[PDB]
């Protein structure tokens, strides 16, 4: 034991610096999102690799004293290496992978370690589960209805990533708690209508009206497609006692070209309200994995993020990593392990989360919203998911990616498995789950008659 | 200088068609929809007819025969944005297994490369341009997903491809394929902006090349910065790519490829335009009942590309065959003065109109009009039939786009809209 | 001996690549001898590595050119052709077609052969004058030791050297007749004695310093001209013996490899045996590699 | 950078009509790096979207024989993206022709030669 | 050192700063040819419009002093626009590697020169670094040299970037960085 504790020190290094390379982020089961199937010699998945550190099977029960760069112990100041490895594997090698060790500020690292390593922190109330269930039901049934009424159109729906809506709602609610009153958003094609209907409560009747073939524009202008239009709406938050204004900026089809426009608008709003550190105005941006890692303007925007007279004091980026471009394998789309590696040039932490477990998505979104208020820096949230249909509702995915979609056809939607988990725990009962699906279907149908009128 | 004919003997064409339609591996399993496409390809090949996808095989294979490397690069080019070529086939059961039917055409053949690039236009185009300036014995093609996303690479186009030969001696023959056409799609899916390329041309409208010059073209092409073309038939698309290589020199080529003509039933041509002794056609004359009695024709309409198949349908619906003569223009780059002068002479008494798909301030009008006015001694005012000027490339409302097309076809065949003025 | 591990790892890909590459070799031989017969050229050579696939394309392009313009191309009877990166005629009379030039540029070169031939006579007369000046001294253009020099540049160097040196000061003696050659280096630093046995002497040099340098090291140069040939002969016999021992199709060297290095290379192969070298192409180089068309690169340092 | 800064300024200019936002280019020839922003946001933005933008772009221009990339800001590219119709003569005899004409147009281009006009614009 | 390790062909791209010095010594261009450009009465034989001296390319092959092996050099003509000739150099390197039958680019090498202000503010740097590793685009290694003189045109380096060093894009592809006091 003269210098065996040293190994344990190095042991912790591995996890905090490499655990995310062995986390279970993919929902399908095949396809490693990090493009690496290899397991690092640092991480101990099998007991044999204890020999890498000069340890054998007899060392597991010995009791070790933890340092101040770990919060796994909680009340305890010492632990068996058995329990140490167990806690560390839960902390970084599961449904959440944290990439944060490149920053050189100790107070920012201690904050992250406390948020993610302490035991039992991620605990959700039954009411929070109920709200999440309702939001998931709404997000799923809206796309179901769109399929039933307009089969031929190119909806660009969010099947495969239905946890985006509750994530955005959680981010906005936590920000409203922290004093924000005005939010500006920019977003690509994928999932625009669902957000226009369930986050910025645009009147559903106009959403349906846009689909009508017999539509004229009485304005004297060329006009734009349904996925390029701006919506401004102020609504009282349910959870908070305060109101919030939500703005969505109209963008062209060129990808990621509306990021600096959103930054400029945020800066102007902060300036006019007499805000010196952007505490009451916030920005949120949505990206796709293929565009976020191949366009040059992302680099320039990230560099603009911090210069004085251009800084807006923090942005929350959300990347929808569905592991495919148009028909392009992610292996031939980038030269880095993850699409979110430009964020490493400005020292912004990254949280990857498996979007098949909603109760970790909610916690990650909450933590990111708190970070932006505490430190006024950028933060990136990566949602690993899949794409159920083709790029369009008329693309044929099988011609180019035969094996991946075969697994997709044999996997359950997230709403189902969440419903059975809740029913098993006793939080809810099947009579209650059927009632909500029926209620959302009455609201949708009445609106369709109004659109026909 | 002269250019050899680009035609080929028939057995080469049949062998190429049979190879592309067939799958080299019996073990390989092909998607049922893809199998139907391969069967339809055979349907056409046995009948001695080519669609747009087969002409590209019959150009690439014929070039690969005589040791010419071919590199096709772009964004989702292995299958096609509109899913029409399928240059790469995937096994449905075994993972990572792939066949390229064009690598099995002949035993001694040059290398072929098809690669899907990252999502970028400004780095990939520069990479391809650098690749194209290392040897004149290669054909490097860059494919754009839509013609509207090329402006992200404007710098490379403005600084390297446009003045490259004037600023520095090096010659480069890169080919750019840009889909183009207004089909009720979103504004950013309509018009590849040909009017921007056509104004970078160093040609002078007032200056007229001497009619008495050899070929006139091997000299119009030589005294030019780059070649632009808008092909409407697969035979011309076959001939252009071969002329690009068989010429004594190299110059950049800009082709405006179609989108909805990839499946249009009457946009296909026979083997008789590919047999030896056939040439690329810069202007496609008017062949039909009108050419038999020229004096009877009262109006001559000049068009380009996708519009043609819309005008022809309208003319029959109105019983005006033999009253209107429609002529296509295929090059536009070093404008073809000599051929177009003959067409005006062919119909002594017929007003000249330019019919167009796009808006008045875009498209090919205002480049073509001075040149057409130059060929004649201002004998007849060149009129215009098309869409009105607008700020955006195309409208986002589907209902207005149809009405606009209807009024376009209304003014084209009225015979009195400008006749009363003149 | 890491070459054993490298061979065991990479031999199979090499044999597969050779098996794929045979048809292109057959096609290259057919194209080369057909073109050589048609234009009555003495030879066709290449200056860079380049693989069987690019060489075939170059031969195809030259064949197309001969198909289009035959009368002008016919002016090259008895002239060997080398493929380079720049056009023009070389210092010892080679048409140097360049890989980056279009047919319009080659046709212009084939229409100017008589004038280049005329210039060659003037250059030869200059050679004779310089030879008689310092006593019989051959002025040679050793390629792969000088930059690629077009005929005009070499003529200009010879002219400036002769003019600027004869006018001011001179020393004469008919000795040095049998041996001693001059590279006529293009003014790098100063006169020097190369290891082979020749002299790379800068132009516009000081005649006094030139004389003092030349007069003193004749015997060492004469000794070097025989060392070089006898090492070359021992190389011929060693390279024959190695092919006999290991049954190679051909064994060859990079131009940059010194003959002594090939001495040591063949000597330290001949005492060892390796399995996978049978029936393969091997070349001596500076690195561990396998070429795309199936050749193996073994550095002369194990 | 020209492609991020111009976008930032354009976004700043669409938050209030009581500000004057100017973007300066070092030479008029480096603007094409931002062509996307000019082609999709500034030029057809009010035709496609209700929002109206009042940004000003200053581009140095003039051939002093300083070389190809230090001469001509390419005015012919801006002048062709205008929505004006060439083959029609408007009714010259109407009050406020100058403002009516200015009310329906995608943007304005000017080439001032005196400082007084530059003050007035 | 590269010539020692078996390289025979080098392709270079370089910005405005220091171009003439490199042509005179590194590319070994004739001094008389350089001095001739500065003459005003100079006419151009070509029908080409022509370009300024700092935008012209140069190709040259010569025996290395350290290594008896011949080495071939090439400098690519670029416009005044900064960083826009990086993909062109990459493409030319890839083509030369392909034609010489080189499977891992061992005999062809690329070198690029940058300035600190342009290397940290242009988008095409990001795209080129991403292209560096994709199969069918990789050239198997590049040496980037950044001239960090701590100033742009008249712009303080504090208002030019949001990162400690100009060379932090290199961290997205895991390339080591060596800063040295010149
Ligand atoms: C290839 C291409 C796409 C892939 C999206 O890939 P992604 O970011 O991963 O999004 P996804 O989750 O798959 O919807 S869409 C549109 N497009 C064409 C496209 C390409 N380049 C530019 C600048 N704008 C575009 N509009
Ligand atoms: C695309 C482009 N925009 C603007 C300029 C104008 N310009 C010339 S030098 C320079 C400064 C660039 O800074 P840096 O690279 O650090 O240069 P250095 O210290 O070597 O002078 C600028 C902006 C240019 N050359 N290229
Ligand atoms: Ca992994
Ligand atoms: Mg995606
Ligand atoms: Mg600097």
């Amino acid at each position: 034991l003269v210098e065996d504790h040293l190994a344990v020190q190095s042991l912790i290094r591995a996890y905090q610096i490499r655990g995310h390379h062995v986390a279970q982020l993919d929902p399908l089961g095949i396809l490693d999102a990090d493009l690496d199937s290899s397991v690092p010699a640092d991480i101990i998945s099998s007991t044999d690799k204890l020999g890498f550190y000069g340890l054998d099977e007899s060392d597991l029960d010995k009791v070790f004293h933890l340092p101040t760069t770990t919060f796994i112990g909680g009340q305890e100041s010492a632990l068996p290496l058995r329990e140490i490895i167990r806690r560390l594997e839960m902390a970084y090698c599961q449904h959440i992978g944290v990439e944060f060790m490149f920053i050189n500020d100790l107070e920012q690292c201690q904050w992250i370690r406390q948020k993610f390593e302490t035991p039992g922190i991620m605990q959700f109330t039954n009411e929070e589960k109920r709200t999440l269930l309702a939001r998931l039901v709404r997000s799923t049934r809206f796309e179901e209805f769109l399929q039933r009424k307009w089969s031929s159109e190119k909806r660009f729906g969010l099947e495969g990533c239905e946890v985006l809506i509750p994530a955005l709602k959680t981010i906005i609610d936590k920000s409203s708690e922290n004093g924000v009153d005005y939010v500006i958003m920019g977003m690509p094609h994928r999932g625009r209508l669902n957000v226009l209907a369930n986050v910025i409560r645009k009147e559903l009747e106009q959403i349906f009206c846009q689909f009508d073939s017999k539509l004229e524009a009485a304005d004297e202008g060329s006009g734009d497609v349904k996925y390029h239009l701006g919506m401004y709406h102020r609504r009282i938050n349910r959870v908070t006692d305060r109101n919030i204004t939500l703005s969505l900026v109209a963008n062209p089809s060129h990808l990621e070209a509306a990021d600096p426009v959103v930054m400029g608008k945020t800066k102007a709003e902060q300036f006019y309200c007499g805000d010196t550190e952007g505490k009451k105005v916030m920005s949120i941006l949505l990206h796709g994995d293929a565009a976020f890692a191949g366009q040059g303007i992302v680099y320039e925007t990230f560099h603009l993020s911090d210069l004085p007279s251009y800084t807006t004091h923090g942005t929350v980026h959300v990347v929808v990593n569905n592991q495919i471009g148009f028909t392009t394998d992610p292996r031939m789309a980038r030269s880095s392990p993850y699409p979110t590696d430009v964020a490493r040039v400005v020292n912004a932490p990254i949280f990857h989360v498996n979007s098949d477990d909603p109760e970790a998505v909610m916690y990650v979104c909450k933590v990111a919203a708190e970070w932006r208020s505490t430190f006024h820096k950028d933060v990136v949230v990566d949602l690993v998911c899949y794409r159920r249909n083709g790029h369009n509702e008329m693309d044929e995915p099988m011609f180019t990616q035969p094996l991946m979609y075969k697994q997709i056809r044999k996997q359950k939607p997230v709403l189902q498995k969440y419903a059975e988990l809740l029913v098993s725990q006793g939080v809810v009962n099947q009579p209650e789950y059927e009632e909500e699906i029926s209620k959302y279907d009455k609201i949708c149908e009445e609106a369709f008659a109004r659109s026909k009128d | 200088m002269s250019c050899p004919s680009t035609g080929l003997t028939e057995d080469i064409l049949t062998h190429i068609g049979n190879v592309a339609s067939s799958v080299p591996v019996e073990n390989f399993t092909i998607h049922g929809g893809l199998s139907r496409i391969l069967k339809t390809r055979g349907e056409m090949v046995k009948n001695r007819t080519v669609d747009w996808a087969l002409a590209e095989y019959m150009a690439f294979g014929s070039l690969l025969k005589e040791g010419i490397h071919i590199r096709l690069s772009g964004q989702d080019v292995e299958r096609g944005t509109f899913s029409h070529r399928h240059h790469v086939l995937h096994d449905q059961n075994v993972d990572k297994r792939t066949c390229i039917p064009m690598n099995h055409l002949w035993p001694n053949q040059a290398p072929y490369t098809v690669c899907n690039s990252s999502l970028s236009e400004y780095g990939v185009l520069g990479f391809e341009l650098g690749f194209a300036m290392a040897s004149p014995n290669a054909l490097v093609l860059w494919e754009a997903q839509f013609g509207d996303f090329h402006n992200t690479a404007q710098c490379i186009i403005d600084q390297f491809i446009c003045p490259g030969q004037a600023k520095w001696v090096r010659q480069n023959g890169i080919v750019l394929l840009l889909p183009h056409g207004m089909e009720g799609m979103g504004p950013e899916h309509s018009s590849a902006r040909p009017e921007r390329f056509l104004q970078m041309c160093n040609d002078d409208p007032d200056v007229l090349p001497d009619l008495k010059e050899a070929n006139f073209d091997i000299n119009q092409l030589y005294d030019c910065n780059w070649v632009v073309v808008n092909c409407s038939t697969p035979g011309n698309f076959f001939h252009v790519l071969r002329r690009q290589i068989l010429l004594p020199f190299r110059k950049p080529l800009i082709i405006f490829t179609p989108k909805s003509l990839l499946r249009h039933p009457e946009a296909r041509s026979s083997f008789d335009e590919m047999l030896p002794g056939t040439h690329f056609q810069r202007v496609i004359p008017e062949d039909g009942p009108a050419a038999q009695n020229p004096e009877n024709v009262k109006r001559l309409l000049f068009c380009t590309g996708k519009v043609y198949y819309d005008l022809t349908r309208e003319r029959k619906a109105r019983d005006m065959v033999g009253q209107v003569a429609i002529t296509r223009i295929e090059q536009l780059s070093p404008f073809p003065f000599d051929l177009l002068l003959k067409e005006v002479q062919k119909y002594p008494n017929a007003e000249l109109a330019w019919c167009q798909e796009e808006h008045k301030n875009q498209g090919y009008y205002d480049y073509v009009k001075p040149r057409l006015r130059t060929t004649i001694s201002r004998a007849k005012p060149v009129w215009y039939a098309g869409r009105d000027p607008a700020a955006a490339p195309a409208t986002g409302n589907k209902k207005t786009h149809l009405t606009e097309l209807q009024r376009l076809l209304d003014t084209a065949f009225d015979l009195d809209v400008f006749k009363n003025f003149s | 001996t890491t070459l054993t591990s490298w061979l065991d790892n990479n031999g199979k890909s090499a044999v597969k690549k050779l098996k794929n590459s045979l048809p292109l070799r057959k096609e290259l031989d057919r194209l080369k001898d057909e073109l050589s017969h048609q234009l009555q050229l003495s030879d066709i050579r290449w200056q860079r590595s380049w693989g069987i696939a690019h060489r075939c394309s170059q031969l195809h392009s030259l064949s197309r050119l001969a198909q289009q313009n035959l009368e002008t191309l016919k002016k090259a009877k008895g002239c060997t052709i080398i493929f380079t990166d720049r056009s023009g005629m070389s210092a010892v009379g080679h048409v140097m077609l360049g890989t980056m030039d279009v047919h319009h540029h080659w046709t212009k070169l084939f229409e100017r052969l008589p004038s280049y031939f005329d210039l060659q006579r003037r250059l030869m007369i200059l050679e004779d004058q310089i030879s008689y000046l310092l006593g019989g001294i051959q002025v040679v253009y050793i390629e792969e030791l000088q930059p690629v020099l077009t005929l005009e540049e070499y003529y200009s160097l010879l002219d400036v050297f002769y003019n600027r040196l004869l006018k001011s000061r001179i020393l004469f003696h008919p000795r040095s007749l049998r041996g001693l050659q001059m590279i006529l280096n293009s003014d790098r630093y100063a006169p020097s004695l190369h290891e082979l046995g020749h002299f790379n002497i800068p132009t516009l040099c000081d005649p006094a310093n030139l004389q003092w340098f030349i007069l003193t090291k004749a015997q060492q140069a004469r000794e070097n001209m025989k060392r070089k040939e006898e090492l070359k002969v021992i190389e011929n016999e060693l390279i024959q013996a190695s092919t006999k021992k290991f049954s190679l199709e051909k064994l060859y060297k990079e131009p940059s490899i010194s003959s002594i290095q090939m001495v040591d290379c063949c000597k330290r192969l001949l005492e060892q045996s390796l399995p996978y070298l049978h029936g393969m192409h091997l070349c001596i180089s500076h690195f561990y590699s396998v070429m795309q068309d199936g050749d193996l690169c073994i550095p002369w340092n194990w």
